[PDB]
RNA sequence: UGGUAUAUAGUUUAAACAAAACGAAUGAUUUCGACUCAUUAAAUUAUGAUAAUCAUAUUUACCAACCA
RNA sequence: CUCGAUGUUGGAUCAGGACAUCCCGAUGGUGCAGCCGCUAUUAAAGGUUCGUUUGUUCAACGAUUAAAGUCCUACGUGAUCU
RNA sequence: CCCAUAGUAGGCCUAAAAGCAGCCACCAAUUAAGAAAGCGUUCAAGCUCAACACCCACUACCUAAAAAAUCCCAAACAUAUAA
């Protein structure tokens, strides 16, 4: 019912460099 | 009386006494000090 | 499940519950009670 | 996280009051072990299950003999809660070639080289 | 003194206490006299007298109580405590007071 | 009366389990073995 | 001849200019924007700060971990400032003002949608810490009345103590550890991983030695 | 029941250390008045804490709601 | 858990049960004189109205009653109804 | 349990402030008793406590509750040598 806000943080999906 | 989990005397004439398996507080001077263990 | 810190006391694993029961303080008992002695 | 455990060294330091309880001699240490599994590897980590195979302790209540040396002892310190360790005693000494088929390992840890199966006349 | 003052020496007419101080059984009687001779008890009935006659005849101590009705109460305190003497004394006060009224 | 909410031995509100006397002795018997194991692994 | 005794003299004691407890603000001066994790291990285990007396002689000891918000500080402040004599007593704070932000989502919303907004601030407290410290020209029996009254209203197990009772508490616990007739202890077993017991234990149990379970402290445990 | 707003002279109304407006008085002004101008009097819903800012309950306003 | 179907509002009908008691019963306290009330202890055998508007549950209103109780029972009950 | 007289209604403030609305002092009589710790009075009165005397109260100061709806819920047991 009551809608909710979204997250304002984007990115942070980088993978490990090994 | 008034059911109390923590009995406490409110004057010098209150006296503790165990009756009917539980503690009571009686007072002849001020009968409003009477309490029953809950 | 439940976090490690809880407002309520969290039930232990039975192995831990048994450990806590074995590792209980046992006070020393003198062979004769000190009151019986002069 | 659940991990492997590092046992401190002070744990494996016999005290003077420990030698007068088990009957050991720190100056004349025993040469061989008598290890016997008395606990299941189920519900234990995989690294404990592998050590039990290296030591030949698959079947339980089956005495196995190992050498009392650091490398072997180290493997035993990882599964010391699944086994029973007892020193091997040789009241008659090492079995000779003519006694290999007359031996018997008793519950006391002694290896007797003359298993006659007859009441003592004494 | 407190317990005996709430009651009051209304019916009593005279009280007499005799004891031998040097004798070693008069502590009870001397304690009885210490309370009855209090200002709280004596005030309730001024008419009621309280007399103490000391003696050294080697005799036992007694408490003689005269009432208005004419009845008398005697307590030989050699083998009686102050509380026993006081208690019996009070009970008679209540009985005689009710009889008069 | 006496319902345990949900499944007995999981979750937040579980059925209480109490340690018997032989359960203590059984654990102590195991400890005495492993304590003697430390002595033979020390020489 | 009832034997009288000497009495201690507090003439050598000094009273500050503001003996009463200062006011604590709901939130810090500058509001925080970076939202923080729950970090429950700030109330777990023994305390490593504010475990000793500094100026006073009586205090409230924490026997468990918890978080303190403004409502708790007001109750302690008013209750103490009302019941204490400013002339012969003084009090100070042994805990900082609320700084840890607590987020909270709006009513009726489902799981997800990011993280909530900062609602209020708290002060984390560990077991064994002093919350309020008092002192002055007074005995312990005087302050013990309203200090215990305060300790009972706190969200954790607390208790009023003095320089003597606190010391005695600690020496009695050490005495218990020495004269304990039980040959088996939690420390010995855990450190040696006897019975594979570290499969049901925590790495913190190597240091807490069974005296702590979450935020709760058990003084009867040796 | 729920929250959300609410309060200033006698009223009316910006703003809290108290500003202006109607009315009141006072003079100035006019032959006398009205108007105008000037002056004067006149207040912060009351309770507890921060020390004058948050709470506290009132106060009247403002929307919310069995359900299929 | 159930979508190769667990028919869902309120009402009618019949009600089972809990007590955290609305009335009737027994008690302590009162800022209980008395008549009325406030509060707590105990008690669940028995009982707990008819109507106007609204689909309503509620709510308001009128006239009464010793009182017109709070809740659960697949928001009790549609192979009984509406 | 027992018991309580006194400089004095200390000073100041205050309409009044007398041990007990506030501020200052907190000295002294008597073998013994706070210029007063808790009630109380419009202010006073009045009741207790700490004191003496008497003689043994010659304590504990470590924890305080519980209610739902079909019908409680194995039956039972404190004393014959750890198997
Ligand atoms: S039994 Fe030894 S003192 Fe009472
Ligand atoms: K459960
Ligand atoms: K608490
Ligand atoms: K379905
Ligand atoms: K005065
Ligand atoms: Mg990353
Ligand atoms: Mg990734
Ligand atoms: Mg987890
Ligand atoms: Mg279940
Ligand atoms: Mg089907
Ligand atoms: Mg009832
Ligand atoms: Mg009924
Ligand atoms: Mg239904
Ligand atoms: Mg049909
Ligand atoms: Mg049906
Ligand atoms: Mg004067
Ligand atoms: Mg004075
Ligand atoms: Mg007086
Ligand atoms: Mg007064
Ligand atoms: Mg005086
Ligand atoms: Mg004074
Ligand atoms: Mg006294
Ligand atoms: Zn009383």
């Amino acid at each position: 019912k009551k809608s909710g806000g979204s997250s304002k943080n984007l990115g942070g999906k980088s993978s490990g460099r090994r | 009386f008034k059911n109390k989990t923590v009995l406490k005397k409110r004057c010098k004439d209150c006296y503790l006494v165990k009756r009917r398996g539980r503690w009571y507080v009686y007072c002849k001077t001020h009968p409003r000090h009477k309490q029953r263990q809950m | 499940g439940s976090k490690a810190v809880t407002r309520h006391r969290r039930v232990m694993h039975f192995q831990r519950q048994k450990l806590m029961a074995v590792t209980e303080y046992i006070p020393p008992k003198p062979a004769i009670h000190p009151s019986c002695l002069p | 996280k659940f991990t492997r455990s590092r046992i401190p060294e002070k744990v494996f330091q016999a005290s003077p009051e420990d030698h007068e309880k088990y009957g050991g001699d720190p100056q004349n240490p025993h040469k061989l072990h008598i290890v016997t599994r008395i606990k299941s590897t189920r519900r234990r980590p995989y690294w404990e299950k592998d050590i039990i195979k290296m030591l030949g302790l698959e079947k339980a209540h089956t005495p196995q003999v190992h050498k009392n040396i650091p490398s072997v002892n180290a493997k035993l310190k990882v599964v010391k809660h699944l086994i029973r360790i007892k020193p091997l005693k040789l009241p008659q000494g090492l079995p000779a070639e003519e006694n290999m088929s007359n031996t018997c390992l008793k519950s006391t840890g002694e290896l007797v080289v003359q298993w006659h199966l007859k009441p003592v006349e004494q | 003194a407190a317990a005996l003052a709430r009651l009051g020496l209304r019916p009593v007419k005279q009280v007499r206490v005799q004891f031998c101080p040097f004798e070693k059984n008069v502590e009870s009687t001397r304690t009885f006299l210490q309370t009855v001779s209090s200002e709280k008890v004596r005030s309730t009935n001024l008419n009621c007298s309280v007399i103490a006659d000391v003696r050294h005849d080697g005799s036992e101590p007694c408490v003689d109580v005269l009432f208005g009705d004419g009845h008398r109460l005697i307590m030989r305190g050699a083998h009686l405590t102050a509380l026993e003497m006081l208690t019996a004394f009070a009970s008679h006060i209540r009985a005689r007071d009710a009889a008069g009224s | 009366r006496g319902r345990i909410p949900g499944r007995q031995w999981i979750g937040k509100h579980r059925r209480p389990r109490f340690v018997s006397l032989r359960a203590k002795q059984n654990m102590i018997r195991r400890l005495e073995i492993e304590a003697e194991n430390h002595y033979w692994l020390s020489m | 001849v009832k034997t009288l005794l000497p009495v201690p003299s507090f003439e050598d004691v000094s009273i500050p200019e503001k003996p009463k407890l200062r006011f604590i603000e709901r939130a810090p001066l500058v509001p925080k924007v970076r939202r923080e994790p729950k970090n429950l291990s700030d109330i777990r285990g023994p305390s490593t700060e504010a475990t000793e007396f500094t100026e006073g002689n009586f205090a409230i000891l924490a026997l468990g971990g918890g978080y303190l918000h403004w409502g708790h500080f007001e109750m302690m402040r008013l209750t103490i400032n009302r019941s204490m004599d400013p002339k012969n007593m003084f009090a100070i704070w042994r805990v900082p003002a609320p700084f840890k932000p607590i987020t909270r989502k709006s009513v009726g919303h489902r799981m997800g949608g990011g993280k909530g907004a900062i609602d209020h601030y708290v002060t984390p407290v560990k077991a064994g810490r002093l919350v309020v410290e008092m002192g002055g020209r007074c005995e312990f029996e005087e302050v013990q009345g309203f200090l215990d009254q305060v300790a009972h209203k706190l969200p954790f197990a607390a208790k009023a103590v003095s320089r003597g009772t606190l010391e005695k508490m600690r020496k009695d616990q050490e005495e218990r550890e020495r004269n304990n007739q039980n040959p088996w202890t939690f420390e010995r077993i855990a450190t040696a991983n006897m019975l594979g017991i570290r499969k049901v234990l925590s790495p913190y149990d190597l240091t807490h030695k069974g005296k702590y379970w979450g935020k709760f402290y058990m003084p009867k445990r040796v």
